[PDB]
């Protein structure tokens, strides 16, 4: 259903540096063996200073619909979270909740901490056999 | 608002 040509989809990668994120993408067209996904990115460029997003041809593995979005005030020490940094979802841990709204996450592969706003983040979903998950 | 590749890590 989220294969749907025009639907909003979420795709990510395994080109190493690349595991683990998720980048909103629209769905142009797909194979009706292949199973394949054609996509255009929201966010990501083809290349250089960058008039034309990116265009990709994945398989359907690595697509998956938008997860709802929620209201959220705040969230908890060691909430497992989504941060929308460089244009693309990263999932960490919440290590320490800041003063203004703030919150410290922690992300691996590699390791890293980095400081987000509540509207940066999201609650970690992943999705799996048609469900949305939380761990 | 970026290519690829200044979305990669490290």
């Amino acid at each position: 259903s989220h294969i749907a040509k025009g639907s909003i989809v979420e795709v990510t990668s395994d080109e190493e540096g690349f595991k683990g994120v998720w980048f909103e993408a629209t769905v142009l067209g797909a194979s009706s063996k292949s199973k394949e996904v054609w996509v255009e990115y929201k966010s990501i460029v083809a290349e250089e200073n960058g008039s034309e997003p990116l265009k990709e041809v994945l398989h359907v593995s690595f697509i998956r619909p938008v997860p709802p979005v929620e209201k959220i005030e705040r969230f908890e020490l060691y909430d497992v979270v989504d941060a929308f940094h460089k244009d693309g979802w990263w999932t960490g841990v919440v290590t320490r909740v800041m003063e203004d709204s703030r919150y410290q996450v922690t992300f691996d592969n590699p390791p890293d901490e980095l400081e987000f706003g509540v509207s940066e983040l999201r609650f970690h979903q992943k999705w799996v056999k048609g469900k949305w998950v939380r761990p | 608002a970026r290519t690829k590749q200044t979305a990669r890590k490290s």
